[PDB]
RNA sequence: CCCCCCC
RNA sequence: CCCCCCC
RNA sequence: CCCCCCC
Protein backbone atom coordinates (compact mmCIF):
# COMPACT_ATOMS: atom_id res chain seq x y z
CA UNK A 1 0.00 0.00 0.00
CA UNK A 2 2.68 2.48 1.09
CA UNK A 3 6.04 2.90 -0.64
CA UNK A 4 8.07 2.91 2.58
CA UNK A 5 9.81 -0.40 1.90
CA UNK A 6 11.03 0.83 -1.49
CA UNK A 7 14.44 1.94 -0.26
CA UNK A 8 17.99 1.08 -1.29
CA UNK A 9 20.69 2.95 0.69
CA UNK A 10 23.41 2.43 -1.92
CA UNK A 11 25.99 4.81 -0.45
CA UNK A 12 25.97 3.30 3.04
CA UNK A 13 26.43 -0.13 1.45
CA UNK A 14 29.35 1.11 -0.66
CA UNK A 15 31.04 2.66 2.37
CA UNK A 16 30.49 -0.56 4.32
CA UNK A 17 32.02 -2.57 1.48
CA UNK A 18 35.07 -0.31 1.36
CA UNK A 19 35.77 0.07 5.09
CA UNK A 20 34.93 -3.48 6.23
CA UNK A 21 37.81 -5.26 4.52
CA UNK A 22 40.26 -7.70 6.11
CA UNK A 23 42.93 -7.36 3.40
CA UNK A 24 45.55 -4.61 3.15
CA UNK A 25 47.11 -3.45 -0.10
CA UNK A 26 50.90 -3.78 -0.12
CA UNK A 27 52.20 -1.15 -2.55
CA UNK A 28 55.72 0.24 -3.03
CA UNK A 29 57.18 -3.08 -1.88
CA UNK A 30 60.55 -2.62 -3.60
CA UNK A 31 61.06 1.12 -3.11
CA UNK A 32 62.99 3.10 -0.50
CA UNK A 33 62.82 6.64 0.86
CA UNK A 34 65.09 8.88 2.93
CA UNK A 35 64.67 10.10 6.50
CA UNK A 36 66.89 12.21 8.73
CA UNK A 37 67.31 11.44 12.45
CA UNK A 38 66.23 14.13 14.88
CA UNK A 39 69.78 14.50 16.21
CA UNK A 40 70.69 16.11 12.86
CA UNK A 41 67.92 18.74 13.08
CA UNK A 42 70.36 21.65 13.37
CA UNK A 43 72.38 20.59 10.35
CA UNK A 44 69.24 20.19 8.26
CA UNK A 45 67.96 23.63 9.30
CA UNK A 46 71.13 25.23 7.97
CA UNK A 47 70.58 23.54 4.62
CA UNK A 48 66.92 24.57 4.68
CA UNK A 49 68.26 28.10 4.94
CA UNK A 50 70.84 27.77 2.18
CA UNK A 51 68.17 26.99 -0.41
CA UNK A 52 66.48 30.26 0.60
CA UNK A 53 68.78 33.28 0.51
CA UNK A 54 70.63 32.34 -2.69
CA UNK A 55 69.84 32.08 -6.39
CA UNK A 56 70.39 28.43 -7.29
CA UNK A 57 70.73 26.78 -10.69
CA UNK A 58 68.35 23.92 -9.88
CA UNK A 59 65.75 23.52 -7.12
CA UNK A 60 65.05 19.83 -7.76
CA UNK A 61 65.15 18.55 -4.18
CA UNK A 62 63.95 21.48 -2.06
CA UNK A 63 60.79 19.53 -1.24
CA UNK A 64 62.88 16.58 -0.10
CA UNK A 65 64.78 18.93 2.22
CA UNK A 66 61.53 20.18 3.73
CA UNK A 67 60.43 16.58 4.21
CA UNK A 68 63.80 15.82 5.82
CA UNK A 69 63.17 18.59 8.33
CA UNK A 70 59.71 17.11 8.93
CA UNK A 71 61.47 13.80 9.62
CA UNK A 72 63.76 15.45 12.16
CA UNK A 73 60.79 17.13 13.84
CA UNK A 74 58.83 13.87 14.14
CA UNK A 75 61.70 11.38 14.40
CA UNK A 76 62.90 8.49 12.28
CA UNK A 77 60.77 5.73 13.83
CA UNK A 78 57.66 7.92 13.91
CA UNK A 79 58.14 8.73 10.22
CA UNK A 80 58.59 5.04 9.41
CA UNK A 81 55.38 4.19 11.27
CA UNK A 82 53.57 7.03 9.47
CA UNK A 83 54.67 5.74 6.07
CA UNK A 84 53.74 2.16 7.00
CA UNK A 85 50.28 3.17 8.24
CA UNK A 86 49.52 5.07 5.02
CA UNK A 87 49.54 1.82 3.04
CA UNK A 88 53.11 1.85 1.70
CA UNK A 89 55.81 -0.79 2.08
CA UNK A 90 58.54 1.80 1.51
CA UNK A 91 61.68 1.29 3.60
CA UNK A 92 63.20 4.44 5.08
CA UNK A 93 66.93 5.05 4.58
CA UNK A 94 68.73 6.97 7.32
CA UNK A 95 70.49 10.23 6.47
CA UNK A 96 74.17 10.09 7.37
CA UNK A 97 76.57 12.92 8.14
CA UNK A 98 79.86 12.55 6.27
CA UNK A 99 83.13 14.47 6.21
CA UNK A 100 83.44 16.41 2.97
CA UNK A 101 87.17 15.72 2.72
CA UNK A 102 90.09 18.14 2.89
CA UNK A 103 87.71 21.07 3.44
CA UNK A 104 88.10 22.53 6.93
CA UNK A 105 85.69 24.91 8.64
CA UNK A 106 86.14 27.75 11.13
CA UNK A 107 85.71 25.49 14.18
CA UNK A 108 88.78 23.48 13.13
CA UNK A 109 86.85 20.27 12.46
CA UNK A 110 86.18 18.58 9.14
CA UNK A 111 83.10 20.06 7.49
CA UNK A 112 80.30 17.53 7.94
CA UNK A 113 77.89 17.46 5.00
CA UNK A 114 74.64 15.54 4.62
CA UNK A 115 74.06 12.21 2.85
CA UNK A 116 70.37 11.90 1.98
CA UNK A 117 69.30 8.78 0.09
CA UNK A 118 67.92 9.59 -3.34
CA UNK A 119 69.27 13.16 -3.32
CA UNK A 120 72.77 12.99 -4.75
CA UNK A 121 75.60 14.72 -2.92
CA UNK A 122 76.66 16.89 -5.87
CA UNK A 123 73.42 18.86 -5.65
CA UNK A 124 73.99 19.40 -1.93
CA UNK A 125 77.52 20.74 -2.38
CA UNK A 126 76.31 22.89 -5.27
CA UNK A 127 73.58 24.48 -3.13
CA UNK A 128 76.02 24.97 -0.26
CA UNK A 129 78.67 26.50 -2.53
CA UNK A 130 76.21 28.92 -4.12
CA UNK A 131 74.90 29.99 -0.71
CA UNK A 132 78.43 30.48 0.63
CA UNK A 133 79.42 32.57 -2.40
CA UNK A 134 76.30 34.72 -2.08
CA UNK A 135 76.84 35.28 1.64
CA UNK A 136 80.50 36.16 1.09
CA UNK A 137 79.44 38.61 -1.62
CA UNK A 138 76.91 40.29 0.69
CA UNK A 139 79.43 40.58 3.53
CA UNK A 140 81.96 42.05 1.09
CA UNK A 141 79.42 44.58 -0.21
CA UNK A 142 78.26 45.83 3.21
CA UNK A 143 78.78 44.98 6.87
CA UNK A 144 73.75 40.62 8.50
CA UNK A 145 71.58 40.02 11.57
CA UNK A 146 70.81 36.60 13.04
CA UNK A 147 67.46 36.36 11.23
CA UNK A 148 69.06 36.90 7.80
CA UNK A 149 71.36 33.87 8.13
CA UNK A 150 70.80 30.25 7.00
CA UNK A 151 71.17 29.15 10.63
CA UNK A 152 67.94 30.93 11.57
CA UNK A 153 65.54 28.37 13.08
CA UNK A 154 62.53 29.51 11.01
CA UNK A 155 63.97 28.79 7.55
CA UNK A 156 62.73 25.15 7.44
CA UNK A 157 59.27 26.38 8.38
CA UNK A 158 59.35 28.96 5.57
CA UNK A 159 60.28 26.22 3.11
CA UNK A 160 57.43 24.13 4.49
CA UNK A 161 55.16 27.18 4.23
CA UNK A 162 55.78 27.23 0.48
CA UNK A 163 55.18 23.49 0.59
CA UNK A 164 51.89 23.99 2.44
CA UNK A 165 50.81 26.67 -0.03
CA UNK A 166 51.22 24.15 -2.84
CA UNK A 167 49.62 21.50 -0.59
CA UNK A 168 46.46 23.61 -0.38
CA UNK A 169 45.90 23.26 -4.15
CA UNK A 170 46.73 19.56 -4.51
CA UNK A 171 43.22 18.92 -5.85
CA UNK A 172 43.94 21.52 -8.55
CA UNK A 173 45.97 21.83 -11.75
CA UNK A 174 49.74 22.35 -11.63
CA UNK A 175 49.58 25.74 -13.37
CA UNK A 176 46.82 27.02 -11.09
CA UNK A 177 48.68 25.57 -8.13
CA UNK A 178 51.90 27.39 -8.98
CA UNK A 179 50.07 30.64 -9.74
CA UNK A 180 48.14 30.61 -6.46
CA UNK A 181 51.22 29.59 -4.48
CA UNK A 182 53.33 32.44 -5.85
CA UNK A 183 50.56 35.03 -5.64
CA UNK A 184 49.77 34.10 -2.03
CA UNK A 185 53.39 33.73 -0.89
CA UNK A 186 54.03 37.26 -2.12
CA UNK A 187 51.71 38.28 0.75
CA UNK A 188 51.76 35.37 3.21
CA UNK A 189 55.56 35.05 3.20
CA UNK A 190 56.21 38.80 3.05
CA UNK A 191 58.49 38.86 6.10
CA UNK A 192 60.62 36.01 4.77
CA UNK A 193 60.75 37.71 1.38
CA UNK A 194 62.11 40.80 3.12
CA UNK A 195 64.67 38.74 5.05
CA UNK A 196 65.50 36.54 2.02
CA UNK A 197 64.82 38.66 -1.08
CA UNK A 198 66.08 36.12 -3.63
CA UNK A 199 64.32 32.92 -2.55
CA UNK A 200 62.72 31.36 -5.62
CA UNK A 201 59.06 30.69 -4.85
CA UNK A 202 58.08 29.30 -8.30
CA UNK A 203 60.80 26.63 -8.37
CA UNK A 204 60.31 25.64 -4.72
CA UNK A 205 56.57 25.31 -5.33
CA UNK A 206 57.24 23.23 -8.45
CA UNK A 207 59.57 20.95 -6.48
CA UNK A 208 56.96 20.51 -3.75
CA UNK A 209 54.21 19.76 -6.28
CA UNK A 210 56.41 17.17 -7.98
CA UNK A 211 57.26 15.52 -4.66
CA UNK A 212 53.63 15.42 -3.52
CA UNK A 213 52.55 13.96 -6.87
CA UNK A 214 55.18 11.21 -6.96
CA UNK A 215 55.63 10.17 -3.31
CA UNK A 216 52.01 9.99 -2.19
CA UNK A 217 53.02 8.81 1.28
CA UNK A 218 54.68 12.18 1.83
CA UNK A 219 51.21 13.71 1.79
CA UNK A 220 50.41 11.58 4.84
CA UNK A 221 53.75 12.57 6.39
CA UNK A 222 52.90 16.24 5.76
CA UNK A 223 49.49 15.81 7.40
CA UNK A 224 51.03 14.07 10.43
CA UNK A 225 53.53 16.92 10.76
CA UNK A 226 50.70 19.44 10.60
CA UNK A 227 48.86 17.54 13.32
CA UNK A 228 52.00 17.39 15.47
CA UNK A 229 52.65 21.12 15.01
CA UNK A 230 49.07 22.17 15.70
CA UNK A 231 49.02 20.17 18.95
CA UNK A 232 52.09 21.92 20.35
CA UNK A 233 51.75 24.38 23.21
CA UNK A 234 54.27 26.91 21.86
CA UNK A 235 55.86 27.66 18.51
CA UNK A 236 57.37 30.33 16.33
CA UNK A 237 55.47 32.73 14.09
CA UNK A 238 56.28 30.75 10.95
CA UNK A 239 55.01 27.57 12.63
CA UNK A 240 51.64 29.19 13.30
CA UNK A 241 51.65 30.42 9.70
CA UNK A 242 52.27 26.85 8.53
CA UNK A 243 49.41 25.53 10.65
CA UNK A 244 47.17 28.28 9.25
CA UNK A 245 47.99 27.31 5.66
CA UNK A 246 47.61 23.62 6.56
CA UNK A 247 44.14 24.17 8.04
CA UNK A 248 43.31 26.25 4.96
CA UNK A 249 43.68 22.97 3.03
CA UNK A 250 41.23 20.97 5.14
CA UNK A 251 38.22 20.67 2.86
CA UNK A 252 40.37 20.37 -0.24
CA UNK A 253 38.67 18.60 -3.12
CA UNK A 254 35.26 18.98 -1.45
CA UNK A 255 34.15 22.56 -2.08
CA UNK A 256 30.76 21.36 -3.35
CA UNK A 257 29.77 20.22 0.14
CA UNK A 258 30.81 23.61 1.55
CA UNK A 259 28.89 25.53 -1.11
CA UNK A 260 25.86 23.33 -0.48
CA UNK A 261 25.99 24.25 3.19
CA UNK A 262 26.26 27.87 2.06
CA UNK A 263 23.22 27.50 -0.21
CA UNK A 264 21.25 26.02 2.68
CA UNK A 265 22.37 28.96 4.83
CA UNK A 266 21.36 31.46 2.13
CA UNK A 267 17.77 30.10 2.03
CA UNK A 268 17.76 29.84 -1.76
CA UNK A 269 14.26 29.30 -3.14
CA UNK A 270 15.31 26.93 -5.92
CA UNK A 271 16.36 24.37 -3.31
CA UNK A 272 12.62 23.67 -3.10
CA UNK A 273 12.35 23.06 -6.85
CA UNK A 274 10.70 19.75 -7.71
CA UNK A 275 13.74 18.44 -9.59
CA UNK A 276 15.87 19.25 -6.54
CA UNK A 277 13.35 17.85 -4.04
CA UNK A 278 13.69 14.48 -5.78
CA UNK A 279 17.38 14.51 -4.83
CA UNK A 280 17.63 15.75 -1.21
CA UNK A 281 17.72 12.14 0.01
CA UNK A 282 21.07 11.23 -1.56
CA UNK A 283 22.47 14.64 -0.60
CA UNK A 284 21.54 13.99 3.03
CA UNK A 285 23.15 10.57 2.60
CA UNK A 286 26.41 12.16 1.41
CA UNK A 287 26.45 14.52 4.39
CA UNK A 288 25.64 11.58 6.69
CA UNK A 289 28.65 9.78 5.22
CA UNK A 290 30.72 12.88 5.96
CA UNK A 291 29.54 12.80 9.58
CA UNK A 292 30.21 9.06 9.82
CA UNK A 293 33.79 9.36 8.56
CA UNK A 294 34.24 12.24 10.98
CA UNK A 295 37.19 14.64 11.17
CA UNK A 296 39.30 12.56 8.78
CA UNK A 297 36.79 13.00 5.94
CA UNK A 298 38.36 16.35 5.09
CA UNK A 299 41.85 15.00 4.44
CA UNK A 300 40.59 12.42 1.93
CA UNK A 301 41.45 14.31 -1.25
CA UNK A 302 44.71 15.60 0.26
CA UNK A 303 45.84 12.08 1.15
CA UNK A 304 44.51 11.04 -2.29
CA UNK A 305 42.72 8.16 -0.61
CA UNK A 306 40.71 5.96 -3.01
CA UNK A 307 37.76 6.25 -0.62
CA UNK A 308 37.49 9.88 -1.70
CA UNK A 309 34.79 9.80 -4.36
CA UNK A 310 32.11 8.45 -2.07
CA UNK A 311 31.82 12.11 -1.03
CA UNK A 312 31.32 13.22 -4.64
CA UNK A 313 27.99 14.92 -5.37
CA UNK A 314 28.21 14.21 -9.11
CA UNK A 315 24.99 12.16 -9.01
CA UNK A 316 22.86 15.15 -7.90
CA UNK A 317 22.83 17.36 -11.01
CA UNK A 318 19.92 19.49 -9.78
CA UNK A 319 21.58 20.04 -6.40
CA UNK A 320 24.95 20.79 -8.01
CA UNK A 321 23.36 23.25 -10.45
CA UNK A 322 21.47 25.06 -7.69
CA UNK A 323 24.56 25.16 -5.46
CA UNK A 324 26.80 26.51 -8.22
CA UNK A 325 24.20 29.12 -9.15
CA UNK A 326 23.84 30.26 -5.54
CA UNK A 327 27.63 30.49 -5.29
CA UNK A 328 27.82 32.53 -8.51
CA UNK A 329 25.11 34.93 -7.35
CA UNK A 330 27.07 35.70 -4.18
CA UNK A 331 30.33 36.12 -6.12
CA UNK A 332 31.83 33.06 -4.42
CA UNK A 333 32.18 30.92 -7.55
CA UNK A 334 35.06 32.94 -9.00
CA UNK A 335 37.02 30.93 -11.58
CA UNK A 336 35.53 27.60 -10.50
CA UNK A 337 35.59 25.02 -13.29
CA UNK A 338 32.80 22.80 -11.95
CA UNK A 339 30.40 21.71 -14.68
CA UNK A 340 26.83 22.99 -14.58
CA UNK A 341 24.37 20.20 -15.49
CA UNK A 342 21.23 22.36 -15.62
CA UNK A 343 22.04 25.81 -17.00
CA UNK A 344 18.47 27.04 -16.42
CA UNK A 345 18.59 26.17 -12.71
CA UNK A 346 22.05 27.75 -12.52
CA UNK A 347 20.81 31.01 -14.04
CA UNK A 348 17.70 31.14 -11.84
CA UNK A 349 19.73 30.48 -8.69
CA UNK A 350 22.27 33.11 -9.74
CA UNK A 351 19.51 35.67 -10.30
CA UNK A 352 17.85 35.00 -6.95
CA UNK A 353 21.19 35.01 -5.12
CA UNK A 354 22.16 38.36 -6.66
CA UNK A 355 18.73 39.77 -5.79
CA UNK A 356 19.17 38.61 -2.19
CA UNK A 357 22.73 39.93 -1.91
CA UNK A 358 21.72 43.36 -3.24
CA UNK A 359 18.74 43.54 -0.87
CA UNK A 360 19.10 43.87 2.90
CA UNK A 361 16.78 42.79 5.70
CA UNK A 362 16.49 43.03 9.48
CA UNK A 363 15.65 39.87 11.42
CA UNK B 1 88.25 31.41 2.91
CA UNK B 2 84.79 30.66 1.54
CA UNK B 3 84.29 27.70 3.89
CA UNK B 4 85.72 29.76 6.78
CA UNK B 5 82.62 31.95 6.97
CA UNK B 6 80.51 32.39 10.10
CA UNK B 7 77.30 30.83 8.72
CA UNK C 1 50.92 5.58 -23.88
CA UNK C 2 49.36 6.43 -27.26
CA UNK C 3 49.44 2.89 -28.68
CA UNK C 4 47.93 0.83 -25.87
CA UNK C 5 45.24 -1.40 -27.35
CA UNK C 6 42.04 -0.89 -25.36
CA UNK C 7 39.80 -3.25 -27.41
CA UNK C 8 42.10 -6.26 -27.08
CA UNK C 9 42.86 -5.65 -23.40
CA UNK C 10 39.13 -5.35 -22.70
CA UNK C 11 38.49 -8.57 -24.65
CA UNK C 12 41.18 -10.36 -22.63
CA UNK C 13 39.66 -9.13 -19.37
CA UNK C 14 36.15 -10.17 -20.42
CA UNK C 15 37.40 -13.63 -21.37
CA UNK C 16 39.23 -14.02 -18.05
CA UNK C 17 36.24 -12.87 -16.01
CA UNK C 18 33.95 -15.23 -17.92
CA UNK C 19 36.15 -18.31 -17.55
CA UNK C 20 37.77 -17.93 -14.10
CA UNK C 21 34.77 -16.87 -12.04
CA UNK C 22 36.85 -16.81 -8.85
CA UNK C 23 38.86 -13.95 -10.32
CA UNK C 24 35.72 -11.83 -10.04
CA UNK C 25 35.89 -12.39 -6.27
CA UNK C 26 39.61 -11.64 -6.33
CA UNK C 27 38.89 -8.40 -8.23
CA UNK C 28 36.26 -7.41 -5.68
CA UNK C 29 38.62 -8.14 -2.78
CA UNK C 30 41.29 -6.01 -4.45
CA UNK C 31 38.79 -3.19 -4.88
CA UNK C 32 37.88 -3.43 -1.20
CA UNK C 33 41.56 -3.43 -0.20
CA UNK C 34 42.29 -0.42 -2.41
CA UNK C 35 39.28 1.58 -1.25
CA UNK C 36 40.21 1.05 2.41
CA UNK C 37 43.71 2.49 1.97
CA UNK C 38 44.59 5.87 3.43
CA UNK C 39 46.67 7.05 0.46
CA UNK C 40 47.03 6.09 -3.19
CA UNK C 41 47.88 7.31 -6.64
CA UNK C 42 45.51 9.02 -9.06
CA UNK C 43 45.01 5.85 -11.11
CA UNK C 44 44.16 3.93 -7.93
CA UNK C 45 41.38 6.38 -7.10
CA UNK C 46 40.22 6.10 -10.71
CA UNK C 47 40.11 2.31 -10.32
CA UNK C 48 38.09 2.58 -7.13
CA UNK C 49 35.72 4.99 -8.88
CA UNK C 50 35.14 2.56 -11.75
CA UNK C 51 34.81 -0.31 -9.27
CA UNK C 52 32.14 1.51 -7.26
CA UNK C 53 30.44 2.37 -10.56
CA UNK C 54 29.85 -1.39 -10.88
CA UNK C 55 28.15 -1.83 -7.50
CA UNK C 56 24.52 -2.32 -8.46
CA UNK C 57 25.41 -4.25 -11.59
CA UNK C 58 22.68 -6.57 -12.79
CA UNK C 59 20.11 -4.83 -10.56
CA UNK C 60 19.14 -1.62 -12.35
CA UNK C 61 15.44 -2.44 -11.94
CA UNK C 62 15.66 -1.90 -8.18
CA UNK C 63 17.38 1.45 -8.75
CA UNK C 64 14.81 2.57 -11.31
CA UNK C 65 12.02 1.50 -8.95
CA UNK C 66 13.51 3.71 -6.26
CA UNK C 67 13.65 6.47 -8.88
CA UNK C 68 9.99 5.93 -9.79
CA UNK C 69 9.05 6.15 -6.11
CA UNK C 70 11.08 9.37 -5.88
CA UNK C 71 9.38 10.79 -8.99
CA UNK C 72 5.90 10.32 -7.46
CA UNK C 73 4.53 8.64 -10.57
CA UNK C 74 0.74 8.39 -10.52
CA UNK C 75 0.55 4.96 -12.16
CA UNK C 76 2.25 3.45 -9.12
CA UNK C 77 -1.22 3.72 -7.56
CA UNK C 78 -2.83 1.79 -10.42
CA UNK C 79 -4.93 -1.14 -9.24
CA UNK C 80 -2.86 -3.71 -11.14
CA UNK C 81 0.26 -2.28 -9.50
CA UNK C 82 -1.32 -2.02 -6.03
CA UNK C 83 -1.88 -5.78 -6.14
CA UNK C 84 1.90 -6.20 -6.40
CA UNK C 85 3.50 -3.76 -3.92
CA UNK C 86 3.73 -6.54 -1.33
CA UNK C 87 6.23 -8.69 -3.23
CA UNK C 88 8.15 -5.58 -4.30
CA UNK C 89 8.50 -4.56 -0.65
CA UNK C 90 9.59 -8.15 0.02
CA UNK C 91 12.33 -7.89 -2.62
CA UNK C 92 13.60 -4.64 -1.11
CA UNK C 93 13.42 -6.22 2.36
CA UNK C 94 15.57 -9.06 1.03
CA UNK C 95 18.01 -6.45 -0.28
CA UNK C 96 18.17 -4.87 3.18
CA UNK C 97 18.59 -8.27 4.82
CA UNK C 98 21.51 -9.28 2.60
CA UNK C 99 23.01 -5.87 3.27
CA UNK D 1 12.45 17.15 2.32
CA UNK D 2 14.09 19.11 5.15
CA UNK D 3 17.63 20.50 5.02
CA UNK D 4 18.60 19.26 8.48
CA UNK D 5 21.15 16.73 7.24
CA UNK D 6 22.98 19.41 5.25
CA UNK D 7 25.57 20.14 7.92
CA UNK D 8 29.36 20.09 7.96
CA UNK D 9 30.90 21.12 11.32
CA UNK D 10 34.29 21.99 9.85
CA UNK D 11 35.76 23.70 12.93
CA UNK D 12 35.08 20.82 15.32
CA UNK D 13 36.71 18.47 12.81
CA UNK D 14 39.77 20.73 12.51
CA UNK D 15 40.13 20.93 16.29
CA UNK D 16 39.78 17.15 16.52
CA UNK D 17 42.46 16.71 13.85
CA UNK D 18 44.84 19.03 15.70
CA UNK D 19 44.34 17.79 19.27
CA UNK D 20 44.02 14.04 18.58
CA UNK D 21 47.59 13.43 17.45
CA UNK D 22 49.95 10.74 18.73
CA UNK D 23 53.14 12.43 17.49
CA UNK D 24 55.05 15.21 19.25
CA UNK D 25 57.18 17.79 17.48
CA UNK D 26 60.80 17.80 18.66
CA UNK D 27 62.12 21.32 18.06
CA UNK D 28 65.23 23.05 19.42
CA UNK D 29 67.00 19.69 19.64
CA UNK D 30 70.53 21.11 19.53
CA UNK D 31 70.04 24.29 21.57
CA UNK D 32 70.66 25.07 25.24
CA UNK D 33 69.34 27.64 27.70
CA UNK D 34 70.37 28.93 31.12
CA UNK D 35 68.69 28.43 34.50
CA UNK D 36 69.67 29.52 38.00
CA UNK D 37 69.17 27.23 41.02
CA UNK D 38 66.87 28.50 43.75
CA UNK D 39 69.73 28.53 46.27
CA UNK D 40 71.17 31.51 44.35
CA UNK D 41 67.95 33.56 44.58
CA UNK D 42 69.50 36.23 46.80
CA UNK D 43 72.48 36.75 44.53
CA UNK D 44 70.23 37.06 41.49
CA UNK D 45 67.98 39.59 43.24
CA UNK D 46 70.97 41.86 43.84
CA UNK D 47 71.79 41.75 40.14
CA UNK D 48 68.12 42.36 39.30
CA UNK D 49 68.52 45.53 41.36
CA UNK D 50 71.79 46.63 39.78
CA UNK E 1 49.78 39.18 33.75
CA UNK E 2 46.01 38.76 34.01
CA UNK E 3 45.65 41.90 31.88
CA UNK E 4 47.26 39.83 29.11
CA UNK E 5 44.82 36.92 29.28
CA UNK E 6 42.73 37.41 26.16
CA UNK E 7 45.69 38.67 24.15
CA UNK E 8 45.31 38.21 20.42
CA UNK E 9 41.56 37.55 20.79
CA UNK E 10 39.93 40.96 21.24
CA UNK E 11 37.39 40.17 18.50
CA UNK E 12 35.72 37.54 20.70
CA UNK E 13 35.54 40.04 23.56
CA UNK E 14 34.08 42.78 21.36
CA UNK E 15 31.57 40.29 19.98
CA UNK E 16 30.44 39.52 23.52
CA UNK E 17 30.22 43.29 24.04
CA UNK E 18 28.11 43.71 20.89
CA UNK E 19 25.77 40.96 22.10
CA UNK E 20 25.55 42.74 25.46
CA UNK E 21 24.83 46.09 23.76
CA UNK E 22 21.82 44.63 21.89
CA UNK E 23 22.94 46.05 18.55
CA UNK E 24 20.19 45.90 15.94
CA UNK E 25 22.48 45.07 13.02
CA UNK E 26 23.28 41.72 14.63
CA UNK E 27 19.89 40.70 13.22
CA UNK E 28 20.84 41.78 9.70
CA UNK E 29 20.28 39.05 7.11
CA UNK E 30 23.93 38.94 6.07
CA UNK E 31 24.88 38.50 9.73
CA UNK E 32 22.12 35.95 10.44
CA UNK E 33 23.67 33.72 7.78
CA UNK E 34 26.84 33.62 9.90
CA UNK E 35 25.77 33.17 13.55
CA UNK E 36 26.30 29.41 13.24
CA UNK E 37 30.07 29.55 12.72
CA UNK E 38 30.35 32.29 15.35
CA UNK E 39 28.59 30.05 17.86
CA UNK E 40 30.97 27.30 16.75
CA UNK E 41 34.00 29.50 17.49
CA UNK E 42 32.67 30.31 20.96
CA UNK E 43 31.91 26.62 21.50
CA UNK E 44 35.53 25.88 20.61
CA UNK E 45 36.57 28.50 23.17
CA UNK E 46 34.45 26.76 25.81
CA UNK E 47 35.84 23.35 24.81
CA UNK E 48 39.46 24.44 25.11
CA UNK E 49 38.56 26.01 28.44
C1' C F 1 47.57 33.32 7.15
C1' C F 2 46.47 35.38 11.84
C1' C F 3 47.07 39.53 15.18
C1' C F 4 46.47 44.70 15.93
C1' C F 5 42.72 49.64 21.19
C1' C F 6 42.74 50.85 26.56
C1' C F 7 43.38 49.52 31.44
C1' C G 1 35.73 8.61 -12.95
C1' C G 2 36.52 12.51 -9.54
C1' C G 3 38.58 17.38 -8.66
C1' C G 4 38.69 22.44 -10.11
C1' C G 5 37.42 29.72 -6.72
C1' C G 6 39.43 32.87 -2.66
C1' C G 7 41.63 33.41 1.90
C1' C H 1 15.70 -18.66 -15.98
C1' C H 2 17.94 -14.03 -14.99
C1' C H 3 20.55 -9.78 -16.96
C1' C H 4 20.54 -5.83 -20.44
C1' C H 5 21.12 2.28 -20.35
C1' C H 6 24.66 6.22 -18.84
C1' C H 7 28.36 7.98 -15.81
Amino acid sequence: MSLQGIHLSDLSYKHAILKESQYTIKRDVGTTTAVTPSSLQQEITLLCGEILYAKHADYKYAAEIGIQYISTALGSERVQQILRNSGSEVQVVLTRTYSLGKIKNNKGEDLQMLDIHGVEKSWVEEIDKEARKTMATLLKESSIPQNQRPSAPDTPIILLCVGALIFTKLASTIEVGLETTVRRANRVLSDALKRYPRMDIPKIARSFYDLFEQKVYHRSLFIEYGKALGSSSTGSKAESLFVNIFMQAYGAGQTMLRWGVIARSSNNIMLGHVSVQAELKQVTEVYDLVREMGPESGLLHLRQSPKAGLLSLANCPNFASVVLGNASGLGIIGMYRGRVPNTELFSAAESYAKSLKESNKIN
Amino acid sequence: DIYQLIM
